[PDB]
RNA sequence: AUCGAGAGGA
């Protein structure tokens, strides 16, 4: 385990690490000392050979330079004190231990190492300080903050080895990870908090200002965009200036809780063709979100374009805030004197509840909840009624909050910040709690030896009235201290028990391996599922997508999708169609659309028992949603011409495509029935949205574009199967063991302690419970 | 230790030049100029002086890193300008500019008492 | 210094938590985090 | 006067220059102001010789505070950088020796002033080299306190330079600047609670100015073109000096910019 | 351990004016803040170089060598 | 390190002229982010500043004493009286350009605190250097100029990289490679290899 | 607990339904009971399902209890990462743990073994039992620092 | 290049949406009817109040950089002292024979109500907003 | 302290006591010492296992009589409702150790905070002795400029931190400015 | 045991060459186009041995084999004419 | 090279 599982190595380094908006995503800022430091060999051929000269030319002490020449004979010249180090006649097939250079593929680390984009390679850049650089948008797979962190460099030596970092490990292809099937990088924290501010209505941007944020995209092309005001004075928007770091063809909707297309809120977002058009940019948007710009852009554009999408939206939003500025001060604390007046009314009300129950359980009026004893009842009703208190307060005072609040904008741009800090810092930070429970009577009958003996009220047991802002009284600083205490050894504790359970998680299904079968084998060649994920798909390539088959009224799922053409009344109009009237009465297609709509009765019946509480939205693998807004805009579609495509074309090809989407190729019945289970929900929706009547009226398309569309689905089906050699297992184990060390906190046991009943089978579980219907 | 020579903020080094004019591409009548060992003092004030000039269509300058004393400024100019002359303008009437500048603080000092 | 001089230590039932009983005579906050934390105490 | 920015000095005293900028752009007065904190030179200690110290403190710690005792720099322009001179280490034409000298001969405390260095060097017949002192007692920055028995001997050459190296090297203290103390160009969004108007107090300038009416609309078109500086020298270069070698040293930054556009 | 030379903040030159400082406190009688202002020392930044200093080289020159 | 459990290291160094600026000249010596602020609840952090601004501008001690009267309100009104804004906001101008910032900035002196973990204490690079004895693997420390660790928990990552030849790369070529002799009939290390 | 069910009409509706929940669990007796549905009681006691209503049955349970696990906390694992967990402790045809009694008890190799946990015992058996390793374990070829068959090393590369 | 729209409306209401500069306008038409407008207006620039009447209009003209206005040598297309430009994104078919289209100024919002337009106003990149006093 | 009746309760010590207290401290007249209140039976000792026979008053303040118009800035104490005082605190601020006793404010910190800077105090740089200088350390850390806080602790007067401080008043803005 | 091969035809495996066949083809090249074995595609200004690769990919000019092992010790061989990469 | 404690990072 220490040894030979793992071990020291050379070319190696470590040091402290600092965050630098001005690199990119896969770059790594290297120290001149480091780069001077670790080598590469590198043979010379004629393509090198006047620079290798040059570098040993340069010598070790300064960068770049090289430290060693290896001859034929395999003896190394020390560069350092070589009498020949002037004279060197650099012969081919001679090795040369050059520096570091720029762009070099390193791998970089940081240790708890609970992923694989916990190790991954980045791109050298030599900086002339003495910490690692790194991009903001590269910490969050990391978990690696700047307050005195540390990180590690590993560096290839061969030309095979350099290739797996390339090609395997870099930092765009870990973009999209499998792990939650969403991307696990995104816009963090100046750059998040400055594209709110930026992308507001009231933000405009002059002329001057415009020029340097437009400059300031790298690959930007010249073109000066016009202006959204013009004869007063030519203003620029935030969301213009800002749409000019997303590529074209870009296509995203998303609605928020009130979002009409009008959107009086500013909220949604809608974006077409690269440039946005009615939303203000936030965490939803361009954080690490599922469906979000990041998810969008790496499976459209690609990785490499992604990876630029990171420093181009860094560079034009932290310029801006650069000369925008943003504080936080003690006054972004206070609430309204009639606020803070109503809040300890709040409070009052409450202990007068807290009162009133006391009384009542005293004179033993009170009735006991079933199951629970007398005490247990009247401990739930004041833990219940100072939760309320708290949690009312604090709302009293978020709503009080105005919009140029700090810690507000914080947390309306989802940078830093919750409701529950503006409620403990402004009004109440409440009931602290040991062991599930208010604070026990440690001393005979009372909690300090500042109070009588039985006594239940809040003050006593452990209730902070006051706020962070207002002061902690001494006994509320004592029973804090106690609480927070408690938290300190959970997190001591959880830490050293999920690292057990990481490493368990791992050692099991260290060998289970996706073999050239689509089998998910282990080394003994035992099965453990017969296709990886029961249908074969890398979870990168998967998105949540609805099966709108599921829902609505049998009539609405009716009017939608029947076509009658023995009817005049459900019938394709030929406003849809170049055939409209010349397809009328058509017998020999007609039993073609009551194929296609006993296909898709029998899928929704088929969808409906196996999601029984009817929901739509899951994981599949090819997002058709983008396909069609790709083939409107790709072919400039008109929803006023008919279509040029047959019902022929339609049925027949959708049926065509289902028998291209190949998972396993075997020629024999098992094999074949292995793939039709495994398309079956991909093809429940693709009939579901390549169906006649709404590709001819909702989506309106071309022959051109309906075969183009066709093209796209077979071929994204085919990038998102599973490669074999993918070693999945490990892969299952740490997606399972990192967020269990993110886990941190009514009556049944959850989280670590379960994990730890479920995994460790439990013969006496904390809590066994019967669920009875 | 790793800290580089403070004069690298305005000594240029072995091999360096002070400007360094680049054509820019897919960019009519465009240049980038390299602006080596100076900093925001000069950049901020060139790029202001080319927006007073009414043939001037594009005028930004940007520090890629703080650690570098060095910025880019793009200048593009209406067709028939070059943009060294937009350039030369520019600088020459910022020295006209401090020149009256520096004359008339002469002429207000020496007119004080203390 | 005086951290050092001041500080106790319990050789190893919920002993790392903060008791009633500790009000005044050893320190509420200050105490080592992760390992060893709430064993050992300061004055 | 002249066709241009205009001056108009409010207050002024041999360590204080409160004036009006009027007529000039954002960038120049801003690009005044950083080549004043900046590039303009001065006489410093740059090299310290500690030939013995039975001091109190390390010979680093009084080295690092000799930098900073400001040193006369009237006539530095008549003196060369030690790298543009062609001497060996340092001359008379691009540096300044001081000699420091002292001893606890009392049994009280015997303390160390600016005003005990002596200049060794030929200074040529130029300002320059002299340990600025502006205390009323006539002793200097106060380097270091000897016990009986003590003594520091040591020797310092003061060399040419600019804040970018070193900050010893800066003749200016503070720049104040504040350009439309009404916010009539709406620079800014001001935070608040209750009003704006109560919250925030009154700048100095806001007698200099005009209000502006509630009722009106926005100036839009409006830019800034009037500042208020206050421009402070410790002593080195004295305060009119501060701005003018500001001035020529921006503008002959500048003028290098045509010089290597003819070159090219 | 001794008076810095210059403010750390804008560089206003402090060290001549400790030992005015202390005289300013004792002979004169007056509290901090007015010896701070007397000594045109106005802006806050060059205020805590003087009113947060510790002399402790004057428990340094106690010990005999 | 602040008094508050703000711990943080230096990202980069700035010169006055860079630095933003009040109206005043006054120039802050630390920039921190407003996002260490609210997760964390370190209100009095900022009730600090606002303290010590009022007790460098009257010469008189700040009373940061636990379990007293001294309210934010009752600083603010004495904040107020020295013509500053009560809740210590500043206008301040950005340095590079001399325009104002749109916001205003929360300033005033902090005590903060210079920890003992410095950069060039940490700084290890090995590229090849001196072995262990029994195993033959690097030796530990930077002290030793010893290697880094590729432990388990890293072995780990590879292979869910895929990465076969960086891993066996890290495990033979960076460390205790070996070339040994067996036999054909019983598979142990028992045979003498006279080789030239 | 309310609850979403087909409506005659064809939408889905809440359709609230008395539902008991216990504090303890032995489900041999339980479903075996009138007035209830007992094609729809359901235990967090997954081994309990496992010898009751069958291995598979206790498959979906343990998938069930995993899934909660993370959900509570906010977060999201795909399907395919926590099933190959489950299928893995399912697959040896009752609950396997990953213990070492449990997965470290398999027919796997003995340096795989050894790895984990009770290294020098399970050495000690395999010297004693005559143990054949494959080396088709990636830990086989940790120890003996060759190219495990991991995706670059999961075949060969032969000339045209 | 040429006019798209022209009307004459009134505004019904003004709407401060927690914003300073921008407030969102309803504005009914005059001389006709199933007409409506609503509209994101920079209200620090061009202020309007309640009961104003404002002529709107809508050009396809007067890809390229945008250059900056060499004072008299550039000919204005426009007579008004507000002026937009902006991008089609939806159309609404209210109603037979009633339309409704969807404009982006940047952000700013625009709803046209009507029934005849079906020639004008297509689905374009192109749109310039111009209101009078 | 001890609590008597005098019945009224009241507390032992009064203001005499305290003037001859402070008599000693600034005459640095029989000298009246620390010991001087302990054999006068003014001031107790009270170990864990007899404070479960006492009750305890928070502040003097809590032995006055009771009769509104309250400042609403100030924390929220409350009536204690309870009369029968044996003790009371010298000061709630006894409680802490000497390292969270240099954090300002810690009222108005959470409580995990107060102890990470508890911790981090033992790594701030300072004079730790005078005598550095004459005694040879395998390590010794020492800060040029070192100032006292501008916020203090009352507690700082007994342990010695404003004549050997470990920090500098250090001019801070909570900014975002350039992103690094 | 002896000679389990697969003919040509009947061969199940994917036609598209894996993330982890691709990496490990350009690693090989450019092992030996780093030490001096002959290219067969026209560099354009290409010096970094993997960028030939790349190169010497697209063109589809590597000689190589891909023998894609199956768990019963059976194994298809694909060339990289065959393979399809995307 | 073996033990022992202190600390960093979560
Ligand atoms: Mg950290
Ligand atoms: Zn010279
Ligand atoms: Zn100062
Ligand atoms: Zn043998």
């Amino acid at each position: 385990r220490g040894n030979l599982m793992g071990k020291r190595v050379d070319f190696s380094a470590r040091t402290v690490i600092s965050g630098d908006p001005n690199l990119e995503l896969d770059q790594v800022g290297v120290p001149k000392s480091i780069a001077k430091t670790l080598t590469y060999p590198e043979v010379v051929t004629p393509y090198n050979i006047d620079r290798l000269t040059q570098l040993v030319r340069n010598g070790p002490n300064e960068h770049p330079g090289a430290k060693y020449v290896i001859r034929d004979s395999g003896d190394r010249i020390d560069l350092r004190y070589s009498k020949r180090a002037g004279d060197i006649q650099l012969q081919y097939g001679w090795k040369v231990e050059r520096h570091i250079m720029d762009n070099d593929p390193v791998l970089f680390n940081r240790q708890p190492s609970l992923h694989k984009m916990s190790m991954m390679a980045h791109r050298v850049k030599v900086i002339p300080y003495s910490t690692f650089r790194l991009n903001l948008s590269v910490t969050s797979p990391y978990n690696a903050d700047f307050d005195g962190d540390e990180m590690n460099l590993h560096v290839p030596q061969s030309e095979e080895t350099r290739a797996e970092l390339s090609q395997l490990c870099a930092v765009p292809l870990q973009i999209v990870s499998p792990q939650s099937n969403k991307p696990c990088m995104g816009i963090v924290q100046d750059t998040l908090c400055g594209i709110r501010k930026l992308t507001l209505r009231d933000t405009f941007i002059e002329l001057d200002q415009v020029l340097n944020m437009l400059y300031w995209v790298p690959d930007w092309d010249g073109v000066i965009p016009t202006p959204a005001i013009i004869k007063p004075k030519p203003l620029w928007s935030g969301k213009q200036i800002l749409s000019v770091a997303i590529p074209n063809g870009i296509h995203l909707q998303r609605f928020d809780e009130g979002t009409t297309l009008l959107s009086p809120k500013d909220n949604g977002m809608l974006i077409i063709d690269g440039q946005i058009i009615f939303g203000v940019v936030e965490k939803k948007t361009v954080g690490s979100s599922n469906g979000g710009l990041i998810h969008v852009v790496t499976r459209e554009k690609g990785p490499q374009v992604c990876a630029k999408l990171f420093g181009n939206i860094q560079k034009v939003v932290n310029f801006w805030l650069l000369h925008n500025g943003f504080s936080t001060g003690i006054g972004d604390t206070i609430a309204d004197g009639p606020t803070m007046r109503e809040i300890t009314e709040t409070i009052a009300e409450a202990k007068k509840k807290v009162l009133d129950v006391t009384k009542e359980a005293q004179a033993n009026l009170l009735t006991a909840k079933h199951g629970m004893t007398l005490r247990e009842s009247f401990e739930d009703n004041v833990v219940r009624f100072l939760n309320e208190a708290r949690d009312k307060a604090g709302r009293l005072a978020e709503v009080n909050l105005k919009d140029l609040n700090n810690v507000k904008q914080m947390v309306m741009a989802g940078s830093k910040g919750s409701f529950i800090n503006i409620a403990q810092m402004s009004a109440c930070v409440g009931q602290q709690s040991v062991e599930g429970k208010r604070i026990a009577f440690g001393f005979v009958d009372r909690t300090l030896p500042h109070f009588s003996k039985d006594d239940y009220s809040p003050e006593s047991k452990g209730f902070v009235e006051n706020s962070y802002l207002r002061g902690l009284t001494p006994q509320e600083f004592f029973f804090h201290a106690m609480g927070g205490r408690e938290g300190l050894i959970d997190t001591a504790v959880k830490t050293a028990e999920t690292g057990y359970i990481q490493r368990r998680l791992v050692k099991a299904l260290e060998d289970i391996m996706v073999h050239y079968d689509n089998t998910t084998r282990n080394s003994l060649g035992n099965v453990i599922q017969f296709i990886y994920g029961e249908d074969g798909m890398d979870a990168a390539h998967i998105e949540k997508q609805s099966l709108d088959t599921i829902g609505g009224s049998d009539a609405a799922f009716e009017k939608r999708y029947r076509v009658d053409l023995l009817n005049t009344d459900h019938t394709l109009d030929p406003s849809l169609l170049e055939s409209g009237s010349e397809i009328l009465g058509d017998l020999k297609l007609q039993v073609l659309l009551d194929e296609e709509y006993k296909q898709l009765v029998k899928d929704r019946k088929f969808l409906r028992e196996v999601f029984v509480d009817g929901e739509a939205n899951w994981p599949l693998p090819v997002n058709i949603r983008r396909i069609i807004q790709n083939a409107q805009q790709t072919f400039h579609i008109d929803h006023t011409k008919p279509s040029d495509l047959t019902i022929k074309d339609i049925v027949l090809g959708v049926k065509d495509l289902q028998e291209n989407l190949l998972v396993l190729r075997g020629k024999n019945e098992i094999i074949q029935n292995a793939q039709r289970d495994a398309v079956t929900l991909f093809c429940c929706l693709l009939r579901s949205r390549l169906a006649t009547r709404r590709v001819l009226q909702e989506y309106r398309l071309t022959k051109q574009a309906f075969d183009w569309v066709l093209s796209n689905i077979e071929a994204q089906f085919l990038r998102s199967v599973v490669h074999p050699g993918e070693m999945v297992g490990v892969l299952a184990a740490q997606s399972i063991g990192e967020p269990a060390t993110q886990m941190t906190l009514k009556k049944v046991t959850s989280g670590v302690p379960r994990l730890k009943e479920i995994l460790n089978v439990a013969k006496n579980m904390k809590t066994p419970s019967l669920t009875v219907y | 230790m790793n800290a580089p020579d403070r004069f690298e903020l305005f000594l240029l080094g072995e091999g360096e030049s002070k400007l360094k004019i680049d054509p820019d591409t897919k960019a009519p009548n465009a240049v980038v100029i390299t602006f080596e060992k100076e900093d925001h003092t000069l950049g901020n004030l060139i790029r202001a002086e080319l927006l007073n000039d009414r043939k001037v269509l594009f005028a930004a300058y940007k520090v890629e890193h703080p650690f570098f004393a060095r910025f880019k400024l793009r200048i593009q100019t209406t067709e028939g300008y070059d943009p060294k002359d937009a350039l030369k303008n520019a600088c020459n009437s910022i020295i006209n500019k401090l020149g009256a500048l520096k004359t008339n603080f002469e002429t207000e000092w020496n007119l004080q008492t203390l | 210094t005086l951290s050092h001089l001041r500080r106790t230590n319990t050789p190893i039932a919920k002993p790392r938590q903060l008791h009633n009983t500790h009000w005044g005579l050893v320190c509420p906050a200050e105490t080592p985090e992760g390992q060893a934390c709430g064993l050992v105490k300061n004055l | 006067s002249e066709e241009g920015p205009q001056v108009k000095i409010r207050e002024a005293s041999k360590d204080n220059v409160d004036f009006i900028l009027s007529n000039v752009d954002l960038a120049m007065a801003n690009s005044l102001r950083r080549v004043m904190i900046a590039e303009i030179p001065t006489l410093a200690i740059d090299s310290v010789e500690v030939e013995t110290n039975t001091t109190v403190l390390a010979d680093e710690f009084i080295a690092h505070r000799l930098g900073l005792i400001p040193l006369q720099s009237m006539d530095i322009e008549q003196l060369e950088y030690s790298r543009d001179c062609f001497c060996e280490d340092h001359c008379d034409k691009c540096s300044v020796v001081l000699t420091l000298q002292a001893f606890g001969e009392s049994e009280s405390t015997t303390n160390v002033y600016s005003k005990d260095l002596v200049i060794v060097s030929n200074l040529m017949g130029r300002n320059i080299g002299h340990p600025i002192i502006q205390d009323k007692e006539g002793n200097g920055v106060l380097i270091c306190k000897l016990r009986k028995g003590q003594e520091l001997k040591l020797t310092c050459v003061a060399k040419k330079g600019i804040a970018k190296e070193h900050a010893k090297w800066g003749p200016a203290a503070a720049i104040e600047f504040e350009y439309d103390p009404w916010n009539k160009l709406k620079h800014t969004d001001y935070w608040y609670e209750q009003d704006s108007a109560k919250e925030w107090p009154q700048s100095k300038n806001c007698e200099y100015e005009d209000p502006p009416n509630e009722g009106d609309p926005f100036d839009y078109k409006a830019q800034a073109d009037t500042f208020y500086m206050n421009v402070e020298s410790v002593g080195s270069i004295p305060v009119d000096q501060v701005v003018v070698r500001g001035i020529d040293t921006l503008q002959k930054k500048v003028a290098s910019i045509l010089l290597a556009l003819t070159q090219m | 351990m001794i008076v810095p030379v210059r403010c750390f903040s804008c560089g206003k030159v402090v060290g001549d004016k400790w030992e005015s400082y202390l005289n300013l406190l004792q002979e004169d009688e007056l509290d901090e803040g007015t010896a701070l202002s007397r000594l045109g020392l106005k802006r806050y930044c060059c205020r805590r170089m003087i009113l947060t200093h510790v002399d402790l080289i004057e428990k340094f020159l106690r010990y005999n060598p | 390190a602040s008094r508050h459990g703000q711990k943080g290291t230096i990202g980069i160094t700035y010169r006055r002229e860079d630095m933003p600026f009040t109206a005043e000249g006054i120039v802050p010596d630390l920039i921190i982010n407003p996002h260490a602020i609210p997760s964390r609840m370190t209100v009095a952090h900022l009730i600090e500043c606002l303290l010590s601004k009022v007790a460098a501008l009257s010469g008189n001690e700040g009373d940061a004493s636990p379990f007293t009267d001294i309210t934010v309100e009752g600083i603010s009104k004495l904040l107020r009286e020295h013509g500053y804004q009560s809740r210590g906001f500043e206008v301040m101008y950005n340095g590079h350009t001399g325009k104002k910032l749109m916001a205003q900035i929360f300033f005033g002196p902090t005590y903060y605190q210079r920890l003992r973990h410095m950069v060039d204490d940490k700084i290890h690079a090995r590229a090849r250097g001196p072995m262990q004895v029994l195993t033959r693997q690097p030796v530990e420390g930077r002290s030793r100029d010893g290697g880094l660790r590729f432990g388990e928990m890293e072995r780990d990552c590879m292979i869910a990289h895929g990465a076969a030849s960086f891993l066996k790369e890290r495990l033979m070529e960076a460390s205790d490679a070996f070339r040994v002799h067996i036999c054909g009939i019983c598979g142990l290390m028992t045979v003498i290899a006279k080789l030239n | 607990y309310d609850r979403k069910v087909p409506s005659p009409t064809g939408e889905y509706v809440k359709e609230p339904e008395w539902v008991l929940e216990t504090d303890g669990v032995n489900l041999s007796e339980v479903m075996t009971v009138p007035g209830i549905d007992p094609t729809r009681i359901y235990t967090n006691s997954f081994i309990d399902i496992m010898e009751v209503l069958g291995i598979e049955a206790g498959r979906a349970a343990l998938y069930k209890e995993v899934y909660n696990v993370i959900a509570s906390d906010g977060s999201y694992v795909n399907y395919r990462h926590m099933a190959l967990l489950v299928d893995v402790m399912t697959t040896q045809g009752g609950l396997t743990s990953v213990t070492r009694h449990g997965f470290n008890r398999s027919n796997t190799g003995a340096l795989m073994r050894c790895s984990f946990e009770e290294t020098v015992e399970i050495l000690f058996e395999a010297g004693a039992s005559a143990e054949l390793d494959d080396c088709r374990g990636v830990s086989e070829n940790v120890i003996l620092g060759q190219m495990a068959p991991i995706g670059t090393g999961a075949f060969d590369v032969m000339i045209d | 290049s040429n006019t798209l729209f022209d009307d004459i409306f009134q505004v019904s209401e003004v709407d401060p949406g927690r914003y300073n500069k921008v407030c969102r306008i309803e504005a009914a038409s005059t001389t006709q009817d199933q007409c409506k407008l609503t509209l994101d207006i920079n209200v620090e620039l061009f202020p309007v109040a309640a009961q104003d009447s404002l002529t709107v209009t809508i050009a396809s003209s007067l890809t390229r950089s945008w250059r900056p206005p060499q004072a008299g040598d550039r000919s204005l297309a426009d007579d008004y002292d507000y002026v937009m430009y902006g991008t089609a994104y939806k159309f609404e078919e209210v109603s037979k024979d009633l339309i409704a289209v969807y404009y982006s100024f940047g952000g700013l919002l625009m709803r046209l109500e009507g029934n005849y337009r079906n020639l004008n106003n297509l689905k374009q990149e192109n749109a310039y907003l111009l209101i009078r006093r | 302290f001890i609590v008597e009746d005098d019945g009224h309760k009241e507390l032992k010590v009064r203001k005499g006591h305290i003037a001859k207290l402070m008599a000693t401290e600034y005459q640095d007249v029989e000298e009246y010492t620390w010991s001087s209140l302990l054999n006068e039976g003014l001031v107790e000792y009270i170990d864990a296992e007899e404070e479960e026979s006492i009750l305890i008053a928070m502040q003097p303040e809590d032995l006055e009589p009771a009769e509104l118009d309250v400042d609403p800035a100030k924390r929220i104490r409350v009536s204690h409702h309870a009369t029968t005082f044996t003790h009371c605190e010298i000061h709630p601020s006894m409680i802490l150790g000497v390292a969270a006793s240099i954090i300002p404010f810690p009222d108005h910190n959470q409580s995990p905070r107060n102890t990470y800077q508890s911790a981090m105090g033992k790594q701030a740089m300072g004079v730790f002795l005078t005598n550095y200088n004459v005694r040879m350390d395998t390590m010794a850390n020492i800060l040029y400029y070192p100032q006292k806080p501008l916020g203090t602790t009352r507690a700082m007067e007994y342990l010695k931190f404003r004549e050997l401080p470990a920090g500098q008043n250090a001019i801070v803005a909570i900014a975002c400015y350039s992103g690094y | 045991l002896k000679e389990k091969a697969i003919p040509k035809d009947q061969r199940a495996t994917t036609p598209y060459m894996t993330k982890y066949e691709r990496a490990r083809i350009l690693g090989t090249r450019a092992l030996q186009i780093s030490m001096n074995a002959p290219v067969f595609v026209d560099l354009e200004g290409e010096t970094d041995p993997l960028r030939i690769a790349m190169k010497e990919l697209a063109e589809k000019k590597i000689p190589l084999v891909i023998r894609r092992y199956l768990p019963d010790g059976s194994f298809e061989d694909w060339s990289v004419e065959e393979l399809i990469v995307d």
